[PDB]
RNA sequence: UGAUUCAUGACUGGGGUGAAGUCGUAACAAGGUAACCGUAGGGGAACCUGCGGUUGGAUC
RNA sequence: CCUGGACGAAGACUGACGCUCAGGUGCGAAAGCGUGGGGAGCAAACAGGAUUAGAUACCCUGGUAGUCCACGCCGUAAACGAUGUCGACUUGGAGGUUGUGCCGGCGUGGCUUCCGGAGCUAACGCGUUAAGUCGACCGCCUGGGGAGUACGGCCGCA
RNA sequence: CAGAAGAAGCACCGGCUAACUCCGUGCCAGCAGCCGCGGUAAUACGGAGGGUGCAAGCGUUAAUCGGAAUUACUGGGCGUAAAGCGCACGCAGGCGGUUUGUUAAGUCAGAUGUGAAAUCCCCGGGCUCAACCUGGGAACUGCAUCUGAUACUGGCAAGCUUGA
RNA sequence: GCUAGUAGGUGGGGUAACGGCUCACCUAGGCGACGAUCCCUAGCUGGUCUGAGAGGAUGACCAGCCACACUGGAACUGAGAC
């Protein structure tokens, strides 16, 4: 049902007296590939570790999306911290063309077709909350319409 | 000193929703009526009346559909420092035609499919999304 | 019709001639703004009736002088 | 920068020297070894690398690496060199073609070997 | 300009039957299919994100037997063309005559089918054709020539087509050794192990 | 008879890089005289001192 | 004694006369420079006494420019809120200072200090005196070092 | 007609980056676009076996644009990262509250002329296919002229009082 | 900052033709921060390469235009050439 993927793993670490103590941090997101997407991120001493408590943060925290058959409804903006990302619907058959962290993310939420471009940090932590605060805040014309007091129809 | 008027109107509205605002009050003019006509047409805001004589006031009954301001962003396009003419063929689709653009053209200021239709191009005033 | 500029006299001191500059008003190739252009042309005046500042009026002739190949129709504005 | 800004004083794009000035955009260039040696590179790398001092047929006098384990090279050997910068030499920025004019392949290579000017055996 | 190694390798590295062989045997009965060829063949590959792009490339190429420069130019077309890239990109590849030879029974394998073209036993609407690469339109008469009606692997290769699915697009007379190419076949027509939309994306890599 | 540009010149000015020899220990902690800015004078060297200024000073 | 600006309360008057500003011009701490005065205290330089391995310092005893005045020059400072000017808009709290209305109590203006909301920010923090939301115009940046240096120009007695 | 008969190489395999082992060497010899590798258990040097990528080519070098939103018009910044002139006054320049009328310069619409052919793009046609050749369109985003539109900007005239 | 045939005017001459094209005389102008003058580099275009685009780079082949013909200068002939 649910898509799950590993999108970085990193090794951290902090100084104490007797010297180095080495960790390890995951960041993931899950989708059931329909409008539906969260990410996780998790800490651990060891990698597997890591990569469960993340995956299991991810399915707690998923947030909608309204997609316009596996495309956006217009382009979009999303900004955290240093990253700046782009997306744009695009025609049946380009696939989708993104970075590795936005296709991810774009990938475990149903999107087919998109025209992506990350602009500023591209550190794949605020990437993909950069992403996913854009798909967020996609409207769609059933919401355009409903907020305006119009139709449907008037819309389009 | 004051130079865009119409940038102040919009900037108005902005900052009105999102302070919650019921309502915003300016100093009216032709043009920012023939907007504020617009915006009402096209349901982003609920009313505007005129009141006044030698100096009129422009009040705009702002809208919220489910706790959240209607108006998700509003723009100034053309601007005292650079004006922005768009010929009919070329006219802006703002949020993949969900969003309205504001045209001034020799027929009145209308939206971007208003000007459409009429085959006219004219100065892009501002977006609303 | 005959094509035909406008502009303003910024120069009379050439014995039946006049430096008149026309203002063209342009938008930037890259930046999109409209600016403002100048051109002056040297104007063969007869009678010698124009005086600095005047609105004249002016059309293409045949070469007069070494850099004159226009000449003065009419004044819309004296100055 | 505003428009008006931009209008007196346009973008300027910034111009990029060359990293291999002697060769004059060209592909390779010949020269002539004026001093045939070795050098030890820069921390935190050791050995005995062995470089030429090569001037050009067009004045510019160069310094150049000899790669490949041996060589044949003295001085007054004419050689071609091309454009490449070796990281821990100091100022080395061309490399000798191996298997051009005086400059021999090395001996006994046996893979990589068009890079090294050597003939393929026949076996 | 053509491989020309071993036939069972490829099939290995791409862990799946290319229908390489005639299908006399079964693939597993000639070689160690799930196993990847090499020493190090035993191994499990944590493959990248483009190295999963490029294998499903490497798939569709070695199933046709076109080589780099040839399928570049394919993808050039496919997007060129209205519609669907990726779906484009399989009806240019299905629309090759040693490709609809080998649909149509011809040959038993499509490296047969290309000999058989290349060394003029085809003809196209009544013309001899010995272009491998050449696109077929639909209504189109591909038979055999009539020196080679006699040859015995023609038929061989007409026993093994029928223990196969039947193409829907094409229209065989085994009798006659002459086939219609009706229309395009659509994308559903076609195999759903094929991930075009992998080989669209590398392609902007 | 000028201007400009290229090459070259005993000697000389500082700069970069390498390497680490000699002399100290100026800065980083209140760095052991808080640091730094402008200016002036002095000193093998880092610098020191006067005058005004800043906190991008610890303690209290 | 001569003189500039700001603010408030009621009115009257003019009728867009406005905002910003390359080049230009003026003002511009301290030190410093020129001429003439002045010189208590302080004190670069300098001298001696100490401290120290040394001590061209820190400490002590002295002490000259200078600090002061008149006129002229210089034109630089961590000249800092390290935050250009002008205008509009957007929850609050506690103070300081200076007006003014009304009946200590209630309002209403100007300037100012601290905290903090939304929002903004890499974070620290900013937060109606914005680093929030906008408009007008100007100045400026484009990896570190070389270097705010060289050469040339202009300015300066230096 | 005859017979598989005459016809496969080049780079790479630590990470970016598709592809791993052994032996040799021992900060040497050497590699290198960068991160870096080499000090006696080297997937990074050299040979080999195996593999990967292209293929009558494959590599290297040079050069341009890209990635570089890293000169940012589209599309960036300036409290502390590089960046607000020490502070002002002010000419040129840029910008300009509100109402009516007029003008039609900017702007918008339409027409006409021109924008060579080739090239690019679309639908076709012809060489067995393709490259290539070719018919017809579109495009040439411009300029000029004419005729209209008058909301906005500009000009001219008359005001208004909220900026000054 | 530049310019004295320099800027304009009148008259004569000259050219296939307008013209400081040339000469005499008169006027004292003309160009320039919307970059004159001076210095360095360069044939221009249709196009070409790159780029999502805006742009950036470029001008070989093919076609249009210009310039040159050992170097400097000159005219003759001719519908047309320096
Ligand atoms: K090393
Ligand atoms: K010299
Ligand atoms: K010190
Ligand atoms: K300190
Ligand atoms: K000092
Ligand atoms: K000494
Ligand atoms: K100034
Ligand atoms: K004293
Ligand atoms: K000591
Ligand atoms: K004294
Ligand atoms: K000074
Ligand atoms: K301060
Ligand atoms: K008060
Ligand atoms: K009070
Ligand atoms: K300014
Ligand atoms: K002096
Ligand atoms: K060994
Ligand atoms: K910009
Ligand atoms: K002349
Ligand atoms: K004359
Ligand atoms: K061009
Ligand atoms: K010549
Ligand atoms: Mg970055
Ligand atoms: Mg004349
Ligand atoms: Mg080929
Ligand atoms: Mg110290
Ligand atoms: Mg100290
Ligand atoms: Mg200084
Ligand atoms: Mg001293
Ligand atoms: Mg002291
Ligand atoms: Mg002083
Ligand atoms: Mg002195
Ligand atoms: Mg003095
Ligand atoms: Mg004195
Ligand atoms: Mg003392
Ligand atoms: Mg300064
Ligand atoms: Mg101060
Ligand atoms: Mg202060
Ligand atoms: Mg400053
Ligand atoms: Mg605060
Ligand atoms: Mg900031
Ligand atoms: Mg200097
Ligand atoms: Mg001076
Ligand atoms: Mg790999
Ligand atoms: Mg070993
Ligand atoms: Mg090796
Ligand atoms: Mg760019
Ligand atoms: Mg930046
Ligand atoms: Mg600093
Ligand atoms: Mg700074
Ligand atoms: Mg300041
Ligand atoms: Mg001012
Ligand atoms: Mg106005
Ligand atoms: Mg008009
Ligand atoms: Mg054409
Ligand atoms: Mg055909
Ligand atoms: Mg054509
Ligand atoms: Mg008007
Ligand atoms: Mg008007
Ligand atoms: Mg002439
Ligand atoms: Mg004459
Ligand atoms: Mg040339
Ligand atoms: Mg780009
Ligand atoms: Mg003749």
């Amino acid at each position: 049902e649910l898509q799950e993927k590993l999108i970085a793993v990193n090794r951290v670490s902090k100084t104490v007296k007797g010297g180095r103590i080495f960790s390890f941090t995951a960041l993931t997101v899950v989708g059931d590939g329909n409008g539906r997407v969260g990410f996780g991120y998790g800490k651990a001493r060891e990698v597997p570790a890591a990569i469960q408590k993340a995956m299991e943060k991810a399915r707690r925290n998923m947030i909608n999306v309204a997609l316009n058959n596996g495309t956006l409804q217009h382009p979009v903006k999303g900004v955290h911290t240093g990253s700046r990302v782009f997306m744009q619907p695009a025609s049946e058959g380009t696939g989708i063309i993104a970075g590795g962290a936005m296709r991810a993310v774009l990938e475990v939420a149903g999107v087919h077709n998109v025209l992506a471009k990350a602009y500023g940090s591209t550190n794949p932590i605020n990437v993909v909350r950069a992403t996913i605060d854009g798909l967020e805040n996609m409207n769609s014309p059933e919401m355009v319409a409903a907020k305006r007091g119009k139709s449907v129809e008037e819309i389009l | 000193s004051m130079q865009d008027p119409i940038a102040d109107m919009l900037t108005r509205i902005r900052n009105g929703q999102a302070a919650n605002k019921a309502a915003v009050t300016m100093p009216s003019s032709k043009l920012k009526v023939a907007i504020a006509n617009v915006l009402k047409e096209e349901g982003f805001i609920e009313d505007f009346k005129v009141e006044g004589d030698t100096k009129p006031e422009l009040e705009l009954t702002l809208k919220y559909f489910q706790g959240k301001a209607v108006v998700e962003s509003i723009q100034r396009v053309s601007r005292p420092g650079l004006r922005i003419y768009k010929r009919k063929d070329e006219l802006p689709k703002v949020m993949a035609g969900l969003g309205i653009a504001v045209v001034s053209t020799s027929k009145g200021v209308m939206t971007d499919r208003a000007a459409r239709q009429a085959g006219l191009g004219g100065e892009i005033i501002c977006y609303v999304a | 019709k005959i094509r035909t500029l406008q502009g303003r006299v910024v120069s009379d001191k050439m014995e039946k001639s006049i430096v008149v500059a026309i203002e063209r008003f342009v938008k930037h190739p890259i930046y999109g703004k409209f600016i403002k252009r100048t051109t002056k042309l040297h104007v063969h005046d007869e009678n010698n009736e124009c005086g600095i500042g005047d609105v004249v009026e002016i059309r293409e002739c045949r070469p007069l002088s070494k850099t004159k190949s226009w000449t003065l129709v009419r004044v819309v504005e004296k100055a | 920068a505003t428009v008006n800004q931009l209008v007196r004083k346009p973008r300027a794009r910034k111009v990029a020297k060359s990293n291999v000035p002697a060769l004059e955009a060209c592909p390779q260039k010949r020269g002539v070894c004026t001093r045939v040696y070795t050098t030890t590179p820069k921390k935190p790398n050791s050995a005995l690398r062995k470089v030429c001092r090569v001037r050009l047929t067009n004045g510019f006098e160069v310094t150049s690496y000899i790669g490949g384990e041996g060589h044949n090279l003295q001085e007054h050997s004419v050689i071609l060199i091309r454009g490449g910068r070796v990281k821990d030499l100091p100022g080395v920025r061309y490399h000798t073609v191996r298997g051009a004019l005086d400059c021999s392949g090395v001996k006994d290579r046996k893979q990589a070997r068009s890079k090294y000017g050597v003939k393929r055996p026949k076996a | 300009a053509r491989y020309l190694g071993p036939k069972l390798k490829l099939s290995r590295r791409e862990g799946t039957d290319l229908f390489l062989k005639s299908g006399v045997r079964a693939i597993d009965t000639k070689c160690k299919i799930e196993q990847a060829p090499g020493q190090h063949g035993a191994r499990k590959p944590r493959l990248s994100d483009y190295g999963v792009q490029l294998r499903e490339k490497q798939k569709v190429r070695r199933i046709y037997g076109v080589l780099e420069r040839q399928f570049r130019n394919y993808y050039k077309e496919a997007a060129r063309l209205k519609g669907n890239t990726g779906e484009n990109l399989l009806a240019l590849l299905e629309g090759r005559l040693d490709n609809v030879v080998y649909r149509m029974g011809f040959g038993a394998t499509r490296a047969e089918a290309r000999q058989l073209v290349s060394h003029k036993a085809i003809m196209v609407n009544g013309r001899v054709v010995n272009i491998a690469s050449y696109q077929v339109s639909p209504n189109d008469v591909v038979s055999i020539r009539e020196k080679a009606k006699k040859q015995s692997r023609v038929k061989a290769a007409l026993e093994l087509a029928e223990q196969r699915e039947k193409p829907t697009w094409l229209e065989v007379d085994a009798g006659k050794m002459e086939g219609t190419f009706k229309r395009k076949p659509e994308r559903s027509d076609l195999s759903a192990d094929i991930n075009e939309h992998l080989i669209v994306e590398l392609y902007s890599k």
